[PDB]
C-alpha cells in the first residue's frame, strides 16, 4: 500500500483495510505551472528594457 | 461666465483620449 | 508690463526654493513674508486653475518644522499658526470643485489628515478622502506614495487592516526618487511590519534586513517574535524593554490592540485539526493566559471568527474543522472574478497608453 | 461672449465627431472576420 | 498644548467620558480619543480613574468579561458617579455573552448559562433567552440555531443557482467590451 | 535540539525497558 | 589542509566528551610542529577562546583549558622562522635567477605556484593570492586553469574561506572553457556543494554534490571519506525516496568503503530502517549516527536541527500515507517512544505544514486529509497566479 501499486489505505484504529480512489488530480497544476514559467521570463526580460 | 468655461474644459479633456483612438482605428 | 507680471512670479518660486536654509537665519521670522508672497499675483490669478508652478510642497517644508512646538513652547492654550494655515488651506479646498483640481488639492489632504494624526481626531478625515476622488492623471509618483501612507494611518485606528496592507505595498512601489529612499523609507517599512502583526499572519521580517539599520531590525524582530511564538509573558517583556521605541515613534496603539491577537495566535499554533480536540489541552494552554475566563474568552475566540469551533461542556470536549476550504461553488469563483476585473483595468492602461 | 458661443460651437461639431469614431470603429470588427472568413 | 487650566475634577470627567464611549462600545472612538489625549501613556496610565477604563477596554476585548466586571465592582469611581453608566455597561457585556454562547454551544445546560451572564436567579435569563429567540427544554438550552441566516433584502447573491452563471457571463461581456 | 531529544530519548529507552 | 583542518573544526566542535577534543589537540599538535603553521594557530587557538582550549603561551594565559596542545611555544619561532627563511631566500633566488636568464613564461609561473604552496602551507591569506595571480597573468597554455584551480581549492578548505574561491573558480572557468580535465570537473562541482549548502538553499547542492564522483581523493583536496559521507547525507536529507532506493541504498564505491570503516551509517543502517518504516530503531539509530559522525564533520553541522527533524518527520510523513487511521496513543506509547515526546514534536512538525495530519493528542489518534476537492493545485495555482498579477500591476504604476 505504500509503495501506491494498490489504491488502498489501512484503517488500522478499526483493524480494517478501506478504500482509497486512484485519481486525486486532474492535468491543470501541470499545465499552469509550464505557463507561469513563461510568464515570469518575458515579463522580467520586458521591465530591464523599459528602463 | 465661469461655468460656460468649464463646460468647454471637460470636452478638451475628453478629445485626447478620442486622439489615441482615431491612431488605433486607423490600424484595424 | 507682461514681463513685470511673468518677472514678480519668477520671483515669488524663487524665494520659496532658496528658503529652505540657503541666505536664511529663522524659518518662522520669514513665514509671515512667505504668506504675503503667496496671496497677491500668485494664489490670486489661479482660480479655476492648477499647476505644478503653485506647490505646497515648498510651504509644507517650512510649517513641518514649526509644529515641534518649540516656537510655541506650550506657553499657550492653541497655536494660532496652525489654524492660520488650516484656514487658508480650507480656502483654497472651496476654490477647488473638482473639475481640474486633483493636483495641488491632493497634497491639501496629506497635509490635512497629518494635522489629525499628531493630535487631532482622525474621523472627520472621511469626507476628504471621499472628495478629494475624481481621476488622477496629474499626481506625482512621490505625491501618490505619501498620500498612500497617511490613508493607512487613518485606516488601522478604524480597525481596517486589509485596505491599508493594499495601500502600503502599492505605496512603496512609487518613487525612484534616491531622497525618498532616506529616513522616509525607514518609516514606510515600520508601517507595513506594523500592519504585518495587526492581521497576525505576520512573516520574517527577511526583506527588510538590507533595507534598514541593523539597529532598527533587532527591536523589530522582538515584535515579531513576541506575537509569532505566541507568549503573552514573551509580549510584555518586549514592549517594557522596547519602550522609548514604541513611544517615540508613536505606535503605541499597538499595545492595545496586539493583546488580545497575541493570545488568540498563542491558541492557533495548538491544533485543531481532527472531529474533536481534547479539552483539557487548550484548557491548559489557556490557563497560563487566565485560568478565571478560560470558557469566556474561548467562546468569544469562536465568535471573533479568527478561528471557529464547537462546544460541549456536557460532554467536555472542543469540536473544530479542518480550517480547510472546498472549490466546488462561488468562492474560487469570486478570485477569478476579481482577477480579471484588475487585468482589464490594466489592459484599459496599455491601450491607452 | 459672442466668443465663448463661437468656442462651444466648435467643441460641440468634435464632439459628434469622436462618437462618429467609434461608430466607424465597430463596423471594422464586423467587416474584418468576414474576410478572414473568406480567405 | 492646552496646559495653561488643569483642574483635578477633569481627570474625574474624562474618566466618566471614556466610560461613556466605552459602555456604548464604541471602540473606534476610545482609539481616536487618546489620541486627542496630549500626553497618551502619562496621563493615562498614572491616574488612577482614567487606568479604569483602560483595564477594562484591555479586557473585554480578550473576551475575559469575568475579570472586567471584577475591577468595575471593586473600583473607588463606582461609589461615586460610574454608578450611572454601570447600568448601560452590564446590558452590553450580557448581550454579547448572550451572543458568544449562541455561536459557540450546541447545547449547554441552564444552570451554565445563568451564571456566564451574571444571574443569580434561573428565571431572568428564560426570559432573556426567550426575548433572545433560543429554545429551551427543561434543565437544557438548546442553540440548534447557532445563527439567523437571511434578513430581508440582499438577494439573486450568494448560494443561488444561476443568477451566479449570469453573473459569470456578464463579468466576461464587459472583459469582451474592452479588450475589443 | 540535539540535548532535549537525547535525554528523552535515554529515558524512552529506560522505560521501555522497565515494563 | 583537510586533514589540518577537519581535526581542527574537531577541536572547537568538542562538547560530547574529553577524548573529542584531547585527539584533535594531539593531531594538531603533531601537525603544527610537522610544519610552519603560525598564524593558523593563532586563529585557531582565538576562535575557540572563552571555552575549553584558551590555554597559551603568546596572547592569553589560562588554566581553566582542558587541553594544553593549543599552547604556543617560541620554540615554533626558530623552527617556523628557519624554514621560512630557506623558503623564502631560496624562492627569491629562483624567480630572480630565470628572469635574469629570461628563461620561461611558465618556469616564472612555476617559480610562483611554488610560492604559493609556500604560504598555503604556513598559512597567508593574501600573500598565497597575490602571488598566484602573477602566474594566471603569464597564461599561454591551459595549464594555468589546472594550476590557479588546485591552489585556490587547497586555501579554501584550510581556512574555511568561501568567497574569493568560489569568485576565482568561476573566473577561471571562463578564462578558457572547455571544461578540462575529469578531474576537475569532478573539483568544480563538489565545491559548489558547499557554496550551496553554506549559502543554505539544500536542494541546489544535492544536484551538484551528488552527481559528483563518491570515491574522488587527492588527500588534502578532499578525501575519500569526506566527499563519499558529505555525497550520501546530503543525498538522504533533500531528496525524495525515489532517488534514494536509486541511489543513496547503494554505489558500489560506498559498500567497499564502509567495509573498512564504520564512519558511514547512512549508505546501510539507516536506509535500510527507513525503508522497513520505523521509530522504535530509526530515531534511536539517529541520534547514534548524531554523534558519531554528524557533529565532527565539517559540513554535516551545518545542517544541524533541520537533518534531525526533517528526517523524523519524513518517516512519519510515509506512515501518514500507508495508515489513514492511525493511532497516536498505540504509536506514542509502545513504538520503542513515550507518550509526551511522540505527541509534542509531531504537533511541533504540524504547522510547519509538511504533513496532512489530522491530529488529536490527548484523544491518540489521527486521520490523514487527501487533497480531493481541494486540489493541491487548485489553492496553489489560486495564489502563485497574483504573483504574475502584482508585477504587471508594478508595471503599471511607473509607466511612461
Amino acid at each position: 500500500i505504500l509503495d501506491k501499486i494498490f489504491y488502498g489505505v489501512l484503517d488500522q484504529g478499526n483493524g480494517w483495510l478501506y478504500v482509497y480512489e486512484t485519481p486525486n488530480q486532474d492535468a491543470t497544476y501541470d499545465s499552469a505551472l509550464e505557463l507561469v514559467g513563461q510568464l515570469n521570463k518575458v515579463v522580467d526580460q520586458l521591465f530591464e528594457k523599459a528602463s | 461666465e465661469q461655468k460656460i468655461q468649464e463646460t468647454e474644459l471637460k470636452i478638451r479633456s475628453k478629445t485626447e483620449n478620442v486622439r489615441r483612438l482615431e491612431a488605433q482605428r486607423n490600424a484595424l | 508690463k507682461t514681463i513685470e507680471v511673468t518677472a514678480e512670479i519668477n520671483c515669488f518660486m524663487h524665494l520659496l526654493v532658496q528658503l529652505f536654509l540657503w541666505d536664511s537665519k529663522e524659518l518662522e521670522q520669514l513665514v509671515e513674508f512667505n504668506r504675503k508672497v503667496v496671496i497677491p499675483n500668485l494664489l490670486c490669478y489661479y482660480n479655476l486653475r492648477s499647476l505644478n508652478l503653485i506647490n505646497a510642497k515648498l510651504w509644507f517644508y517650512i510649517y513641518l518644522s514649526h509644529e515641534t512646538l518649540a516656537r510655541s513652547s506650550e506657553e499657550i492654550n492653541s497655536d494660532n499658526q496652525n489654524i492660520i494655515l488650516r484656514s487658508t488651506m480650507m480656502k483654497f479646498l472651496k476654490i477647488a470643485s473638482l473639475k481640474h483640481d486633483n493636483e495641488t488639492k491632493a497634497m491639501l489632504i496629506n497635509l490635512i489628515l497629518r494635522d489629525f494624526l499628531n493630535n487631532g481626531e482622525v474621523d472627520s478625515a472621511s469626507d476628504f478622502i471621499s472628495k478629494l476622488e475624481y481621476p488622477h492623471t496629474d499626481v506625482s509618483s512621490s505625491l501618490e506614495a505619501r498620500y498612500f501612507f497617511y490613508l493607512s494611518k487613518i485606516n488601522a485606528i478604524q480597525l481596517d487592516y486589509s485596505t491599508a496592507n493594499e495601500y502600503i505595498i502599492a505605496a512603496i512601489r512609487k518613487a525612484p526618487h534616491n531622497s525618498k529612499s532616506l529616513g522616509f523609507l525607514q518609516q514606510s517599512n515600520k508601517l507595513h511590519c506594523c500592519i504585518q502583526l495587526l492581521m497576525g499572519d505576520i512573516p520574517e521580517l527577511s526583506f527588510f534586513h538590507q533595507s534598514n539599520m541593523q539597529k532598527s531590525l533587532l527591536p523589530y524582530y522582538h515584535l515579531t517574535k513576541a506575537v509569532k511564538l505566541g507568549d503573552l509573558k514573551k509580549f510584555t517583556s518586549t514592549i517594557t524593554k522596547y519602550k522609548q521605541l514604541l513611544l517615540k515613534d508613536d505606535t503605541y496603539q499597538l499595545c492595545v490592540r496586539l493583546r488580545s491577537n497575541v493570545i488568540k495566535t498563542g491558541i492557533r499554533i495548538i491544533s485543531l485539526t481532527y472531529k474533536k480536540i481534547s479539552l483539557r489541552d487548550i484548557c491548559l494552554k489557556l490557563n497560563l493566559d487566565s485560568e478565571q475566563t478560560v470558557e469566556y474568552m474561548v467562546s468569544r475566540a469562536i465568535r471573533d471568527g479568527v478561528i471557529e469551533a464547537k462546544i460541549n461542556h456536557e460532554d467536555g470536549f472542543i469540536e473544530t474543522t479542518e480550517l480547510l476550504n472546498i472549490y466546488d461553488s462561488e468562492d474560487p469563483q469570486q478570485v477569478f472574478d476579481e482577477r480579471i476585473k484588475f487585468a482589464n483595468q490594466l489592459h484599459d492602461e496599455y491601450l491607452v497608453s | 461672449y459672442f466668443k465663448l458661443k463661437k468656442l462651444e460651437k466648435e467643441y460641440e461639431l468634435l464632439t459628434l465627431q469622436e462618437d462618429y469614431i467609434k461608430d466607424e470603429q465597430r463596423h471594422l470588427k464586423r467587416e474584418l472576420k468576414r474576410a478572414q472568413e473568406e480567405v | 498644548n492646552h496646559k495653561l487650566s488643569e483642574s483635578d475634577k477633569k481627570s474625574k470627567l474624562i474618566s466618566l467620558y471614556l466610560l461613556n464611549l466605552l459602555s456604548q462600545n464604541n471602540t473606534t472612538k476610545f482609539h481616536s480619543e487618546l489620541q486627542y489625549l496630549d500626553k497618551h501613556i502619562k496621563n493615562l496610565e498614572d491616574d488612577s480613574l482614567l487606568s479604569y477604563p483602560i483595564k477594562l477596554d484591555r479586557w473585554l476585548m480578550e473576551g475575559s468579561y469575568q475579570k472586567a466586571w471584577d475591577l468595575l465592582q471593586s473600583g473607588s469611581q463606582n461609589i461615586s458617579e460610574f454608578d450611572s453608566f454601570t447600568d448601560i455597561l452590564k446590558s452590553a457585556i450580557r448581550d454579547e455573552i448572550a451572543k458568544n454562547t449562541e455561536l459557540s454551544y450546541d447545547f449547554l445546560p441552564l444552570s451554565n448559562i445563568k451564571a456566564l451572564l451574571f444571574f443569580n436567579n434561573e428565571k431572568e435569563t428564560e426570559k432573556f433567552a426567550l426575548e433572545r429567540n433560543w429554545p429551551i427544554v427543561n434543565s437544557k438550552v438548546y442553540f440548534n440555531n447557532q445563527s439567523k441566516e437571511k434578513a430581508d433584502y440582499e438577494d439573486e447573491m450568494m448560494h443561488e443557482e444561476d443568477q451566479k452563471t449570469n453573473i459569470i457571463e456578464k463579468a466576461m461581456d464587459y472583459a469582451i467590451s474592452i479588450e475589443n | 535540539d540535539d540535548f532535549t531529544n537525547e535525554l528523552k530519548a535515554e529515558l524512552d529507552r529506560y522505560k521501555r525497558e522497565n515494563q | 589542509n583537510y586533514e589540518v583542518s577537519e581535526k581542527a573544526f574537531l577541536l572547537t566542535q568538542s562538547k560530547v566528551s574529553i577524548e573529542q577534543r584531547k585527539e584533535a589537540a594531539e593531531f594538531v599538535l603533531a601537525k603544527i610542529k610537522e610544519e610552519e603553521m603560525a598564524p593558523y594557530y593563532k586563529y585557531l587557538c582565538e576562535e575557540y577562546l572563552v571555552n575549553n582550549g584558551q590555554s597559551d603561551l603568546e596572547h592569553d594565559e589560562k588554566s581553566d583549558s582542558l587541553n594544553e596542545w593549543i599552547k604556543f611555544d617560541q620554540e615554533l619561532y626558530n623552527e617556523l622562522c628557519k624554514k621560512n627563511e630557506s623558503k623564502i631566500k631560496e624562492l627569491n633566488e629562483k624567480i630572480q635567477k630565470l628572469e635574469e636568464d629570461d628563461e620561461g613564461e611558465l618556469e616564472q609561473a612555476q617559480a610562483w605556484i611554488n610560492l604559493g604552496e609556500y604560504y598555503a602551507q604556513i598559512g597567508d591569506k593574501d600573500n598565497a593570492e597575490k602571488t598566484l595571480g602573477k602566474s594566471l597573468s603569464k597564461a599561454i597554455s591551459t595549464g594555468a586553469k589546472i594550476d590557479v584551480m588546485l591552489t585556490i581549492a587547497r586555501l579554501g578548505f584550510f581556512y574555511n574561506d568561501q568567497l574569493y574561491v568560489k569568485e576565482k573558480l568561476e573566473a577561471v572557468n571562463s578564462m578558457i572553457e572547455k571544461g578540462g580535465d575529469w578531474e576537475r570537473r569532478n573539483r568544480y562541482k563538489t565545491y559548489y556543494g558547499i557554496h550551496c549548502l553554506a549559502v543554505r538553499n539544500f536542494k541546489e547542492a544535492a544536484k551538484l554534490l551528488v552527481d559528483s564522483l563518491a570515491t574522488f581523493t587527492s588527500i588534502e583536496l578532499t578525501s575519500y571519506e569526506s566527499i563519499a559521507t558529505y555525497a550520501s547525507v546530503t543525498g538522504l536529507f533533500t531528496l525524495e525516496r525515489t532517488d534514494l532506493k536509486s541511489k543513496v541504498i547503494d554505489s558500489p564505491e560506498l559498500l567497499s568503503l564502509i567495509s573498512t570503516t564504520a564512519a558511514l551509517q547512512s549508505i546501510s543502517s539507516l536506509t535500510i530502517s527507513l525503508y522497513a518504516s520505523d521509530y522504535a530503531s530509526y530515531f534511536p539509530y539517529l541520534l547514534e549516527t548524531y554523534a558519531n559522525v554528524l557533529i565532527p564533520c565539517k559540513y554535516l553541522n551545518r545542517h544541524a536541527d533541520f537533518f534531525v527533524r526533517e528526517m523524523r518527520r519524513k518517516v512519519y510523513a510515509q506512515l501518514l500515507e500507508s495508515y489513514k487511521t492511525l493511532s497516536l496513543k498505540s504509536m506514542a506509547s509502545a513504538f520503542g517512544v513515550s507518550v509526551a515526546f511522540l505527541d509534542n514534536d509531531l504537533g511541533k512538525f504540524i504547522p510547519n505544514k509538511q504533513l496532512n495530519c489530522v491530529i488529536d493528542r490527548v484523544n491518540g489518534i489521527v486521520e490523514t486529509n487527501r487533497p480531493d476537492n481541494k486540489n493541491a493545485q487548485y489553492h496553489l495555482l489560486v495564489k502563485q497566479g497574483d504573483g504574475l498579477l502584482t508585477k504587471l500591476q508594478k508595471y503599471g504604476a511607473a509607466v511612461r
